[PDB]
């Protein structure tokens, strides 16, 4: 529970960050738990979600932002239609 | 009450600011007038500015006297007049007896009949050395007793370093003195600055300046040159470019171009570096790696995607750049590979910081890596890649031989890994922010289809270290099957260099692709790494040198052409 | 008077002259003359042979013959080597036999660093001076100091200082401002506050 | 953590408000627990919520202090011996900035 | 300038002074007389010098040359100060 | 001349191994000094004919790097000592 809490906040943190550069991003509930889902407490907790989810959320939208798809301003949601990343962007 | 000595050898920075002759002073509000605000204690009014050199302090002064006469002071300090002094100016002689003594005392005696005299001293930490060292009347040996009772009044500027170092005399010499922490301003800070007085230099050198030209200016001062500060770098490359212009105008206006040209006149750098890849280095990375380096184009795709979406990307600045580890054999380009992207991302590199951790084998051995504790065997310069970095923060370091670290390394590499600007070193923090880490690997030669090797020298890390130290690592990037027409490749690129230095000796060789078979079958196995090529070259062009030179049957000028048709090398000279 | 640097030697040697134009000290005391006789302003113009040790010497005898003087010397630990040259007969030399006899009469004022840095290994010196240590007042006693002395800093900064002000200047200084001494670094606290006052019934 | 995040602020409002014992720290701790909790962020969170930078935390890596003889590096090594006159890694960094984040 | 002795310090002010008789030069340093020091020929020396410095004072197109500055930077007691007041 | 090299260590090795690539050591003030015409000699023992011949290779990169090596003008070895 504390996991999913702990993505729900580093996803504020990371957007929080990204308006350093005037974007506008939000992240489904959904992507967020399946972010957590990696995340396990078995051996260790939150070294691996942190970079899971600058790994995927972030990488993703470099991959779309250099294939051009977006720029400033535009409104962008990382979200799971299939059951796996996928983006949206609702611009 | 008037002074002779004291306007005869300190600058009056009042009087000329009468004259409107002084520069404006631009930001630096709150120095100021904490500065007005320790003149107007009773006591001990002295303050001390200290920062960097070329931050500011005399500026400060200079806006105080500005303030003085433009009727700014709270009437406690109006009409008193300002005046730089040097000690080095003062002493002009120590052959003999008391005569600086006596400079000194005519000086004090000349603010005694006098109240508006508030003496400005820059590098006061050379106040205390004048005569006898510590132990005779030395300059603050008879400050001191005027300093604390208001008798004098003064404006000192030090340097961190000798603030700390010459308040270690701490008894009267701090308390006589409060510090004002000036810091060097930042890049906006420094762009109004220099809008503040382009219309000195405009009207000095009769050149236009444009916006993006100061800009530019600032931009190029952080980027390219270090140990030293702003505003002074931005101004003074500002009035480079304004006297260069012109100059140019002899035999009117000053752009980014003539900035570039004078910071690449500096530091070394060429101007195409500079100006026009300041955006687009990252654009033409992948053309520049693929032209020096030849072969596992895979790799350098990799390399190149990865520095392109860091580059052009949101990553947190204060993390290192690139943290990529090279899997593969040895003399398959793991060095070639660094110094083209070097050579790219930071233009004309000579900046691999390479570091064998081979040979940092053991334990204690690590040591010798940040440096020895205090007291201890070989502590004051050690650091060998602590002070590697230090000197150059920005370049890209390599460091050989991931696998050879003991254990007790990783735990170093990782805090690296962790936002870098690591504390590994005596008491200096260093900073890891532009550079790339890069780790040669160990073999991982065994498992080297796509997929295959990949999950299989996964597995190799997870048996051979951490898996959470490459968690913390970006990108594994694989050096494939050594070479097989890339052999042939890379002589043929070595002997292009090759042919191209014989030719500046006003030679011409021209070696058949045969003949580079040959090279190639012989200078490397295929259990052997690619190095010995080098050698292999080398041989063979000594030998045909040596005996062509040597027997005569060349001669200077006629096109040398080198075949295996004889099923050795020969050489058909006419 | 060996004490750490912001202790008042200086402050003491000037309250015995106060005391001595108030007539508060003794008849064998009263009506003398305390001369702060600075070693700079002693071996300024001489860079000759004999002028430093003739200067000395004429002083020596004036302050001999002239019947009711003192002589309050600060930073004692520079009659050491003052007339440093070839000559190199220095001010220490040339007063310690008449120091020692008695006719003339030192004050001197030194920082206790400076006392066994070289005036304790060094000269040999600590002979003809009397040691006596001069320490932090309390921090009841530097309150008494500092209200004794308030008007002055009230004339200065022209504001008027709460004494509850001046109670919580010397007890905040104790507290942490670890590096420095009383009354010196409260009083500089009573002095940057009446700066800062002033200042902003300026603006 | 809702115990060590109230036992912090506990702590630091003794501080803040008029009531700290004068002689000795303003808190002390122990941090015990598993790899990835977060025991780390709480100094981070607590340097940020009490300055500004969040740097002026000074931090210590007690995994290089193992030799036992490091120890000449938190005080500086004796008089006589190499490193006398910069002396202080740890002592100097908390006497230069008093009121600060071990 | 920099450089060790013999390479030839001195004659790129001497050719400095030739471009400064021909139109090489620009306008801003036209009109200025390159001159240097004799410590020789100059109690008195000093009020000599400070005359020296009153003319500087009355024509600002005397750019001045100095050899062995080090060790000539006495004279520095007025060349220093009259440096900072330009 | 440069006697037991052997004895030297990394730091001094690098030095005169970028020594060797150019001459231009810099020390003390940066000083470029050239090594125009100067020879480069190196003397050590790491052999202690055609096994010799191999072994010399041997402790040669199993001494140091091979880069060194491989900034050879010649190598000169001779094995008897007694005729
Ligand atoms: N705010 C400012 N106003 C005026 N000049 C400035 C300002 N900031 C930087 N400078 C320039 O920086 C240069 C060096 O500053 P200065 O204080 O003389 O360095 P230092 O601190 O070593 O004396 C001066 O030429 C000055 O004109
Ligand atoms: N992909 C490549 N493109 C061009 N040259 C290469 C490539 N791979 C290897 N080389 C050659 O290999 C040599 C580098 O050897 P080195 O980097 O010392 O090997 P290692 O990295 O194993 O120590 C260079 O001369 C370089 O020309
Ligand atoms: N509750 C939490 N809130 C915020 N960040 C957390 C939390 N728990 C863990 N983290 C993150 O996990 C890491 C903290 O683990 P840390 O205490 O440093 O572990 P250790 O020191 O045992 O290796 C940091 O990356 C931090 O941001
Ligand atoms: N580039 C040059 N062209 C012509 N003559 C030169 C040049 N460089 C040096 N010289 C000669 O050097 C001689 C004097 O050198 P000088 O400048 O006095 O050495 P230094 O710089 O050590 O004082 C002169 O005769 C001058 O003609």
């Amino acid at each position: 529970k504390h996991l999913t809490e702990i993505v729900s906040l580093m996803s504020d943190q990371l957007t929080k960050r990204l308006k350093e550069q005037d974007l506008s991003i939000e992240l489904t509930d959904a992507a967020k738990a399946k972010v957590a889902e990696e995340g396990v407490d078995l051996e260790y907790g939150a070294r691996p979600l942190r970079r899971a989810i600058q790994k995927h959320v972030e990488d993703r939208l470099s991959e779309e932002l250099l294939r051009g798809n977006i720029h400033k301003g535009q409104h962008i949601v990382l979200d799971v239609e299939d059951g796996e990343f996928v983006v949206k962007t609702t611009a | 009450a008037n002074t002779p000595t004291l306007d005869s050898l300190a600058r009056d920075l009042t009087a000329i600011a009468k004259e409107d002759s002084l520069d404006p002073v631009i930001g630096r509000s709150k120095e100021i007038q904490r500065v007005i605000e320790v003149l107007s204690r009773r006591t001990k009014n002295n303050p001390v500015l200290i920062g960097e050199p070329g931050v500011g302090k005399t500026a400060i002064a200079e806006g105080l006297a500005q303030q003085i006469i433009n009727n700014e002071v709270p009437e406690i300090l109006r009409d008193k007049r300002v005046m730089t002094l040097d000690m080095g100016t003062v002493v002009a002689g120590t052959k003999y007896r008391g005569e600086f003594e006596d400079r000194l005392k005519k000086v004090m005696d000349e603010i005694r009949q006098a109240g508006n005299i508030i003496l400005f001293i820059d590098a006061l930490h050379t106040l205390i050395g004048a005569g006898g060292a510590e132990g005779a009347i030395d300059a603050s040996n008879i400050l001191k007793p005027s300093l604390a009772r208001g008798e004098l009044q003064c404006i000192g500027a030090t340097t961190l370093d000798e603030y700390r170092k010459y308040i270690e005399k701490d008894a009267a010499l701090e308390r006589r003195f409060q510090p004002i922490q000036v810091d060097q301003p930042s890049v906006d800070e420094s762009i109004q600055i220099l809008q503040g007085l382009r219309d000195r230099y405009e009207a000095h050198h009769r050149v236009s300046i444009t916006d993006d030209a100061i800009e530019a200016a600032v931009k190029l001062s952080d980027r390219y040159i270090s140990d030293r500060f702003l505003p002074d770098k931005a101004i003074d490359l500002i009035d480079e470019a304004g006297s260069k212009v012109r100059l140019r105008s002899f035999t009117s206006e000053v752009t980014v171009d003539d900035i570039a040209m004078v910071v690449s006149s500096w530091t070394g750098v060429p101007v195409s570096k500079i100006a026009q890849t300041e955006t687009d280095k990252l654009l033409n990375m992948e053309n520049i790696l693929h032209s020096r380096v030849i072969g596992q184009d895979e790799a350098v795709v990799a390399v190149a995607k990865a520095v392109r979406r860091a580059r052009a990307g949101l990553k947190d600045p204060k993390r290192p750049i690139g943290s990529f580890i090279f899997l593969g054999p040895t003399g398959v380009g793991k060095t070639e590979l660094a110094r083209a992207l070097a050579e790219s991302i930071f233009g004309d590199e000579e900046s691999m910081i390479r570091i064998d951790m081979s040979e940092y084998m053991e334990k204690h051995s690590t040591s010798r890596l940040v440096g020895s504790p205090p007291g201890y065997v070989g502590y004051d310069e050690g650091g060998q890649l602590t002070e590697k970095v230090r000197r150059k923060p920005y370049s890209v370091v390599l460091l050989d031989a991931i696998e050879k670290a003991h254990p007790d390394v990783f735990n170093i590499l990782l805090q690296v890994l962790e936002d870098g600007r690591l504390t590994d070193s005596k008491g200096r923090t260093v900073d890891f922010r532009n550079t790339i880490l890069i780790m040669t690997s160990n073999v991982g030669a065994s498992e080297l289809n796509h997929k295959d090797m990949k999950d299989k020298v996964m597995g190799e890390l997870k048996r051979a270290f951490r898996p959470e130290f490459i968690n913390r690592i970006d990108e594994i990037i694989v050096f494939h099957s050594l070479e097989k027409k890339h052999l042939t490749e890379i002589v043929s690129l070595m002997s292009d260099q090759l042919t191209k230095r014989l030719k500046e000796q006003d030679l011409s060789i021209e070696l058949t692709d045969a003949a580079k078979a040959k090279v190639a079958e012989e200078g490397v196995d295929l259990e052997y790494g690619a190095r010995p090529l080098r050698r292999a070259i080398q041989k063979h062009v000594e030998d045909r040198l040596s005996e062509e030179l040597l027997r005569g049957n060349i001669h200077k000028g006629q096109h040398i052409v080198l075949d295996v048709e004889d099923g050795e090398f020969v050489v058909k000279t006419t």
